């Protein structure tokens, strides 16, 4: 299976409430391992996954200076952005970072990533060639010149070809047991009264998955009411797909699940 | 360059009346992240409420679980209750087991 | 593990 490591920065302004909220989290896969949050007490960054607990004092230490340095230059790009775009020095504000790597199945590196964005809208991001960036607008081709300048694609390529990948690796057989399993979704159907028929996956993991349902073997792609892949707190995920059906015409109505974990493709059908 | 959550309301496991369980309330997809998001017990504000960590999507919208210890009986209703900029006025959604 | 590098907009 492929696999991914990725950070994600927030920070928020809130002019005369003093410095801005930062908060960063880590994940490999769809299992978060590490947060960092500057208005709580420890100032440090903390654990979120049993197998990063491993890791010795140094991890700690060295993970902590380097989140709180983050906090400190996403604090001043809220005054850089706010001045690019001539705006107000009153209003709250949001920066967002998100990077990491991709492996293959052979667990070699296959892709990086390195995004920014502004007020929640794409900023700047390094294409895939690890080489070049993209500028959203005029403000941030002054970013983009000045990452060139300094060459930042260059120092960032070696982190996520390198780094990245080694430290991926490293957490994947460190935490085996949570992050190369797989839980197949339990699957049950629902029925209320025209009627809804409600197709159920609980407790799977990874978070990927498919739902659909067909009429006659047709895909109700159009007609399929689908929620959003939601977390069940236990390290699992759940989801959800309805149809409105004829009433007296559910024998018609099949619903499928894929999931990695799963032998075989899951039917339900109202029984 | 606002984006208004969506707001889902469930128990961690199927409910069962008298087996503790967790209230889970999902929110996803908004921008800004501010957001003020209570669990109702019977329409009363419940006190102790963790959340997770703020993280967001491949579209920058950010999402977030709030949950709290919970023993489902025949006739206590639940609900979570969110503000958020995007909003006229707090949306209240009750936890529906049979769903 | 975070990137070291530090970098601002
Ligand atoms: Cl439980």
């Amino acid at each position: 299976g492929s696999h991914s490591m990725r950070y994600f920065f927030t920070s928020v302004s809130r002019p005369g409430r003093g410095e801005p909220r930062f908060i960063a989290v880590g994940y490999v896969d769809d299992t978060q391992f590490v947060r960092f949050d500057s208005d709580a007490a420890s100032q440090r960054m903390e654990p979120r996954a049993p197998w990063i607990e491993q890791e010795g004092p140094e991890y700690w230490d060295g993970e902590t200076r380097k989140v709180k340095a983050h906090s400190q230059t996403h604090r001043v790009d809220l005054g850089t952005l706010r001045g690019y775009y001539n705006q107000s020095e009153a209003g709250s504000h949001t920066v967002q970072r998100m990077y990491g790597c991709d492996v293959g199945s052979d667990w070699r590196f296959l892709r990086g990533y390195h995004q920014y964005a502004y007020d929640g809208k794409d900023y700047i991001a390094l294409k895939e060639d690890l080489r070049s960036w993209t500028a959203a607008d005029m403000a941030a081709q002054t970013t983009k010149h000045k990452w060139e300048a300094a060459h930042v694609a260059e120092q960032l390529r070696a982190y996520l070809e390198g780094t990245c990948v080694e430290w991926l690796r490293r957490y994947l057989e460190n935490g085996k047991e949570t992050l190369q399993r797989t839980d197949a979704p339990k699957t049950h159907m629902t029925h209320h009264a025209e009627a809804t028929l409600r197709c159920w996956a609980l407790s799977f993991y990874p978070a990927e998955i498919t739902l659909t349902w067909q009429r006659d073997g047709e895909d109700q792609t159009q007609d399929t009411e689908l929620v959003e892949t939601r977390p069940a707190g236990d390290g699992t995920f759940q989801k959800w797909a309805a149809v409105v059906v004829p009433s007296g015409q559910e024998q018609r109505y099949t619903c499928h699940v894929q999931h990695e974990g799963l032998p075989k493709p899951l039917t339900l059908r109202w029984e | 360059i606002q984006r208004t959550p969506k707001i889902q309301v469930y128990s961690r496991h199927p409910a069962e009346n008298g087996k503790s369980n967790f209230l889970n309330c999902y929110v996803s997809g908004f921008h800004p992240s501010d957001i003020e998001v209570d669990l109702l017990k019977n329409g009363e504000r419940i006190e102790k409420v963790e959340h997770s960590d703020l993280s967001f999507s491949k579209d920058w919208s950010f999402y977030l679980l709030y949950y709290t210890e919970f023993t489902p009986t025949e006739k206590d209703e639940y609900a979570c209750r969110v503000n958020h900029v995007t909003l006229s006025q707090p949306k209240i959604v009750k936890w529906d087991r049979d769903m | 593990c975070l990137g070291g590098l530090l970098t601002m907009v």
